[PDB]
Protein backbone atom coordinates (compact mmCIF):
# COMPACT_ATOMS: atom_id res chain seq x y z
CA UNK A 1 0.00 0.00 0.00
CA UNK A 2 2.69 2.05 1.18
CA UNK A 3 0.73 4.97 1.79
CA UNK A 4 0.09 4.52 5.88
CA UNK A 5 3.09 5.60 8.44
CA UNK A 6 3.85 1.97 8.47
CA UNK A 7 4.10 -0.32 5.69
CA UNK A 8 3.91 -4.36 5.04
CA UNK A 9 7.18 -6.50 3.98
CA UNK A 10 5.95 -6.96 0.40
CA UNK A 11 3.22 -8.40 -2.05
CA UNK A 12 3.17 -11.74 -0.78
CA UNK A 13 1.40 -10.27 2.33
CA UNK A 14 -1.08 -8.64 0.73
CA UNK A 15 -2.19 -11.06 -1.20
CA UNK A 16 -4.69 -14.63 -0.57
CA UNK A 17 -3.72 -17.64 -2.92
CA UNK A 18 -6.47 -19.64 -3.40
CA UNK A 19 -6.47 -24.15 -4.20
CA UNK A 20 -8.77 -23.44 -7.01
CA UNK A 21 -8.04 -24.62 -10.34
CA UNK A 22 -10.25 -23.47 -13.17
CA UNK A 23 -10.33 -24.65 -16.81
CA UNK A 24 -10.97 -22.95 -20.07
CA UNK A 25 -13.11 -24.79 -22.48
CA UNK A 26 -12.08 -28.33 -24.18
CA UNK A 27 -12.67 -29.55 -27.66
CA UNK A 28 -15.70 -32.13 -27.57
CA UNK A 29 -14.56 -35.80 -28.51
CA UNK A 30 -16.60 -37.44 -31.26
CA UNK A 31 -15.21 -40.33 -33.12
CA UNK A 32 -13.38 -41.71 -30.11
CA UNK A 33 -17.23 -43.80 -29.08
CA UNK A 34 -19.06 -43.52 -32.27
CA UNK A 35 -18.38 -47.36 -33.39
CA UNK A 36 -18.72 -50.61 -32.23
CA UNK A 37 -16.07 -52.38 -30.64
CA UNK A 38 -14.64 -55.69 -31.77
CA UNK A 39 -12.55 -57.49 -29.27
CA UNK A 40 -9.60 -59.77 -30.14
CA UNK A 41 -7.62 -62.62 -28.52
CA UNK A 42 -4.92 -62.96 -30.78
CA UNK A 43 -2.58 -61.03 -33.63
CA UNK B 1 8.08 27.23 37.52
CA UNK B 2 8.45 25.63 40.95
CA UNK B 3 10.85 27.71 42.86
CA UNK B 4 12.86 26.84 46.35
CA UNK B 5 14.63 28.50 48.59
CA UNK B 6 18.44 28.67 48.84
CA UNK B 7 20.21 29.21 51.77
CA UNK B 8 23.16 31.25 51.66
CA UNK B 9 26.85 30.10 52.61
CA UNK B 10 28.72 31.23 56.24
CA UNK B 11 29.37 34.19 58.40
CA UNK B 12 31.83 34.59 60.76
CA UNK B 13 32.58 36.25 64.22
CA UNK B 14 35.44 38.71 65.28
CA UNK B 15 37.96 38.34 68.03
CA UNK B 16 37.48 41.30 70.30
CA UNK B 17 40.31 43.32 71.89
CA UNK B 18 41.14 43.15 75.63
CA UNK B 19 40.56 46.77 75.55
CA UNK B 20 36.80 46.96 74.23
CA UNK B 21 35.74 44.33 77.52
CA UNK B 22 33.63 47.57 78.84
CA UNK B 23 33.33 49.70 75.55
CA UNK B 24 30.28 48.97 72.87
CA UNK B 25 32.74 46.47 70.97
CA UNK B 26 32.38 43.71 73.52
CA UNK B 27 29.29 42.74 71.57
CA UNK B 28 31.23 42.01 68.64
CA UNK B 29 29.95 42.34 64.69
CA UNK B 30 27.00 42.27 62.99
CA UNK B 31 26.52 39.11 60.99
CA UNK B 32 24.00 39.18 57.83
CA UNK B 33 22.88 37.06 55.83
CA UNK B 34 20.38 36.73 52.16
CA UNK B 35 18.84 34.01 51.10
CA UNK B 36 18.29 32.90 47.18
CA UNK B 37 15.62 31.51 44.94
CA UNK B 38 15.98 28.40 42.45
CA UNK B 39 13.96 27.50 39.00
CA UNK B 40 12.54 24.71 37.83
CA UNK B 41 10.80 24.15 34.32
CA UNK B 42 9.47 21.52 31.69
CA UNK B 43 9.95 20.64 28.18
CA UNK B 44 7.29 18.79 25.83
CA UNK B 45 8.06 16.28 23.57
CA UNK B 46 5.63 14.51 21.36
CA UNK B 47 4.90 12.54 18.24
CA UNK B 48 2.23 11.26 15.38
CA UNK B 49 1.30 8.60 13.29
CA UNK B 50 -1.35 7.81 10.73
CA UNK B 51 -2.65 4.76 9.54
Amino acid sequence: NQSSSVEVSSESYETIFSQRIIRDLQKELVVGALFEELPMSSK
Amino acid sequence: ILTMLVEPDAGRATWVAASAYGSDNTTGSEVTGALTEIHFSTYKLAAKSFI
